[PDB]
Formats: structure tokens, C-alpha cells, sequence
């Protein structure tokens, strides 16, 4: 019917094996856990397992590509996108270095009861 | 051959270029390639971040 899935994860050993068994193309970044490496090796072909020993030593921007679309499993260096994704934290340490601030409790004790509850 | 030779075993931890440190190397040295020890200042530079809200541990 024309539908495809891209599954992104950082703990492969905690995802269902039913869905990960339908994957044909694998992009692997740095991994430092033995269980994850063993699971990936079991999922990956033997020739990739021979070169899989480079997973703990992979740097920044380099990924191991394995699958049918490539003639040989390889190591590829990518380039940064433009624009770049970014999250929104509150920087605990940076805020803790400022002066003392007093929140307005009168306003925040409201909105617990919008009109009468 | 009645001569003493001192041999060492080493394992890499990263690669640095210029005056900054990055994790991971993905490249390995070849035979006939020099080694140049290390100085105490570069360790201080690596383990002391430039601002970025440094927190001293020990």
C-alpha cells in the first residue's frame, strides 16, 4: 500500500525483535555497550561483524552503512545540515549563578481553580 | 643476538589536531612512525574546559 518506516533508537537491546527483524538497511553510529554490540552483530552479516570492531572507536560524523543498497558495507563521513536542529533546556548551572529571584506566588496560586475549581 | 630491546604495548584513546581534542580516531599509525612522549600542559588544557560552566571535581 506504499508505507515505510524509519526507526531511530539508542538502546537497540530494549526494542521489540518483531519489528527490528524487518529492517534491511542499517546505519550504525558509535556504541559503547557490550549487549548492544552483540545484538547488532547478530543482526548484521558476518562480513560486517568482522569490521564491526570499529564501532567503539567511531568518531563524530562517521557512520557504518550496511544493507542491500550498497555494494560493500562501508564507513561514510557526513556533513552538518543547515539549518540545524536544537532543543530547549533551562541551563540549571547558568541560572544558579544569578542573583536571588522571588516568584510571584499570588498569581501562581491562581489558575488552580480557573473559575470556581 | 646478545642485544637487549625494550618493547611497549599501547592502545589509542583519540586524535587531536592543532590545539583541541576530539574523541575517536578511526585511523591507525603504520610501521616506521615516531613517538614523541607528552607534556603536562596539554593534559591540563584537555581536562580544563574553556568556560562552559566548569565544575571542579578533584
Amino acid at each position: 500500500y506504499g508505507l515505510s518506516l524509519m526507526v531511530v533508537s539508542q538502546r537497540p537491546s530494549e526494542v521489540s525483535d518483531t519489528i527490528l527483524s524487518q529492517c534491511n538497511n542499517f546505519i550504525n553510529l558509535r556504541l559503547t555497550n557490550i549487549n548492544d554490540q552483540n545484538y547488532i552483530k547478530n543482526l548484521l552479516p558476518d562480513n560486517s561483524r568482522s569490521i564491526s570492531e570499529i564501532l567503539p572507536t567511531l568518531g563524530a560524523g562517521e557512520c557504518l552503512v550496511v544493507g542491500d543498497s550498497t555494494p560493500i558495507p562501508s564507513i561514510v563521513k557526513l556533513e552538518l545540515p543547515n539549518p540545524e536542529p536544537r532543543s530547549q533546556s533551562i541551563k540549571f548551572h547558568k541560572k544558579w549563578s544569578e542573583s536571588w529571584r522571588t516568584p510571584s506566588f499570588e498569581e501562581v496560586i491562581m489558575r488552580w481553580r480557573k473559575e470556581n475549581g | 643476538k646478545d642485544e637487549d630491546i625494550f618493547i611497549l604495548t599501547v592502545q589509542p584513546v583519540g586524535i587531536f589536531k592543532g590545539e583541541e581534542f576530539f574523541q575517536g580516531n578511526s585511523m591507525l599509525p603504520s610501521p616506521t612512525e615516531p613517538v614523541f612522549l607528552v607534556e603536562d600542559d596539554i593534559l591540563n588544557k584537555i581536562f580544563s574546559n574553556e568556560k562552559t560552566k566548569i565544575f571542579h571535581l578533584g
